[PDB]
C-alpha cells in the first residue's frame, strides 16, 4: 504493498 | 568552478509553513495571504486511511476541528473547503510574509526545490526532478505531507508540488497546489505502484554540457549522429526520445561550449554503449538526469 | 524513506547577506548585529592580488571607501578593522534579522550548508563536507567570495566557513569567521595546491547504514573484521584510518540496524576490494563520504 | 596555475 500517507501523529 | 545539486534559497517559503492538526493527525500547511493549503489527508482518521470518503469526512468537520499554528501563534480557522486533494482553510490573519507567488503544474523532467518540513518547521532543502513516471525521489518521513516544491524567479515563488505520500518502492507522490496528483495515484493507503520510469535524455545532455564547462572533456569524440539514429539508441537504453524542441532548448549550451547538440549525442551514445571505463563525470560514475538545461545555465552563469 | 544531500533551510542566513564594494572590487559580506564580516580580499585591486600587503592597503583606506548594501539600502560604515583574513566593518545600523548565532571552527569530515551568493543576493544552497585536505568541493564563480557555510541547531546558526578562493584543481578554500584559513592556504593569487586528499571512512560507514535503513542490503555479509585488519585495507585504498572514537559515534546507527560497526567494516572492505559489480547504493555507483553519522540520523527514521 | 580570489568586478 500500500501507499503510505505521510501525515504524522500528535 | 564546481557543479552541485543546488536548491533555491528557501527563506521566502519558510515563512509560509504552518502546522495543521485535526484530532491526532498532523501535517504541514502552506499559508498564503489568509488561506492555508494542506493535503486533505489531515482529515483522515487513523482507522479509515484505506477508503476515506473525504467529502463525508469534511462535512463532519467544523472550523474549530482545525488547529493551525504558525510557530506558537495559533491561527483561527474561519472557513474551509476542499479542492481535489487539498484543503483550503481560510484564517483570520493574512500571512505578512506572503511572497509574490503562483501555482504552476510542472512537466515531467522539470526540477524544483523541496523544503522538507515537520510540525510546521522547515528541516531541510534539496532538489528533485519530476520523473517521467510522475514520482519524485525525495527524502520524506511521516509528518512531511504538506511540504512543498517550488522554483524561484526573481522574487516570484512558483509552487509546483505538495507532498502527500510514499509509494512501496520508496519514491514519493504528491499534487500540484490545486490538489491534482502528478501521476495515476490517489490519497489513500491502497495498493499502488509507480509506473516504469525512463531517463530524462535532454537533462543528461544538459549535464554533459555542464561537465564540459567545468573541464571534463574525456567523453567527447569527433563523431556526430543523426537525431533519428540517436533516438534508436535511446530507446534501447530506456531513455526518453530526444525531440527537435529539446535540441532547441540545448542551443545556448551548445553555443557556449561550441559542441553541436548532435555531436554531444554521439558522446552520449558511446557512454551508453561502453560505460565510463572507471572514469567519472562531475564526480559521478552514473549518467545524471536531474539537472535541466536551465539548471545548468543558472549555476554555471551564477544568476 | 529516501536519502538526499539535504541543506539546512537558508532563511536565517539570507537575511544577513550584504554586498561590500571597494573601488571596482565587490564581494559578499555577513551582517550580524552592527558588524559586516567579509574577506579582506575586497580591499585588493586587480594589480595587488599576487603579493598584497593587506596592512598597507587597509591603512590607505577610510570608512567611506567601503560601500555596503543590504539590498538597495546603503549601510554607513563607522569603523573598520582586520582580523586575520577577514575585515570587520562596523556599521550604524544593527541587522534587525540577526539570528541567534555562533562562530565555530569545524574539523575535516564535518559537513555544512553553503548559501552561494553574488552581489549580496543569495542564488542557491547546497551541502558540502570539509575534505581531509581542508578544501571543499563547492560551486563558486567570481563574485562568490564572502558566501558562508553554516549549520543550524534549533534556531541557532553556527557559521563555520567564509568563501575566499578557488584552487587550480577546481576546489575551494576559505576561512572560519575569525578569518583563519582552513588548510595551509593564503589569500593571494599565488601558485597553491591542495594536499593529497583521502576518503572520510566514518562517513562512508554512516552512509552504508543509511542504505540499510532504507532497504539496500545486498552488500552485507556474515563476516566481521578487526579494527586493525580493517585499517590495513583502508590504508591501501586511501581511506582515513578508523578510530575507536569513530566506532563509538557509529553506535546509534549500529544499534538501530543491529549491524555491528566491525560487521559493516567487513562490508566496506569487500566493496573496496571487489567494487559494486554493477549494483548501486542509495542511487550511487560510488561510495559516498559526504554524510556524517549525524547527517544520517537527522534525516533517517529511528 | 594560481589560486583565484573569487571577488567580482563592478562598474
Amino acid at each position: 504493498t500500500s501507499a503510505v500517507l505521510q501525515s504524522g501523529f500528535r | 568552478s564546481g557543479f552541485r545539486k543546488m536548491a533555491f534559497p528557501s527563506g521566502k517559503v519558510e515563512g509560509c509553513m504552518v502546522q495543521v492538526t485535526c484530532g491526532t493527525t498532523t501535517l504541514n500547511g502552506l499559508w498564503l495571504d489568509d488561506v492555508v493549503y494542506c493535503p486533505r489527508a489531515v482529515i483522515c482518521t487513523s482507522e479509515d486511511m484505506l477508503n476515506p470518503n473525504y467529502e463525508d469526512l469534511l462535512i463532519r468537520k467544523s472550523n474549530h476541528n482545525f488547529l493551525v499554528q504558525a510557530g506558537n501563534v495559533q491561527l483561527r480557522v474561519i472557513g474551509h473547503s476542499m479542492q481535489n486533494c487539498v484543503l483550503k482553510l481560510k484564517v483570520d490573519t493574512a500571512n505578512p510574509k506572503t511572497p509574490k507567488y503562483k501555482f504552476v503544474r510542472i512537466q515531467p523532467g522539470q526540477t524544483f526545490s523541496v523544503l522538507a518540513c515537520y510540525n510546521g518547521s522547515p528541516s531541510g532543502v534539496y532538489q528533485c526532478a519530476m520523473r517521467p513516471n510522475f514520482t519524485i525521489k525525495g527524502s520524506f518521513l511521516n509528518g512531511s505531507a504538506g511540504s512543498v516544491g517550488f522554483n524561484i524567479d526573481y522574487d516570484c515563488v512558483s509552487f509546483c508540488y505538495m507532498h502527500h505520500m510514499e509509494l512501496p518502492t520508496g519514491v514519493h507522490a504528491g499534487t500540484d497546489l490545486e490538489g491534482n496528483f502528478y501521476g495515476p495515484f490517489v490519497d489513500r493507503q491502497t495498493a499502488q505502484a509507480a509506473g516504469t520510469d525512463t531517463t530524462i535524455t535532454v537533462n543528461v545532455l544538459a549535464w554533459l554540457y555542464a561537465a564540459v564547462i567545468n573541464g571534463d572533456r574525456w567523453f567527447l569524440n569527433r563523431f556526430t549522429t543523426t537525431l533519428n539514429d540517436f533516438n534508436l539508441v535511446a530507446m534501447k537504453y530506456n531513455y526518453e526520445p530526444l525531440t527537435q524542441d529539446h535540441v532547441d532548448i540545448l542551443g545556448p549550451l551548445s553555443a557556449q561550449t561550441g559542441i553541436a547538440v548532435l555531436d554531444m549525442c554521439a558522446s552520449l551514445k558511446e557512454l551508453l554503449q561502453n560505460g565510463m571505463n572507471g572514469r567519472t563525470i562531475l564526480g559521478s560514475a552514473l549518467l545524471e538526469d536531474e539537472f535541466t538545461p536551465f539548471d545548468v545555465v543558472r549555476q554555471c552563469s551564477g544568476v
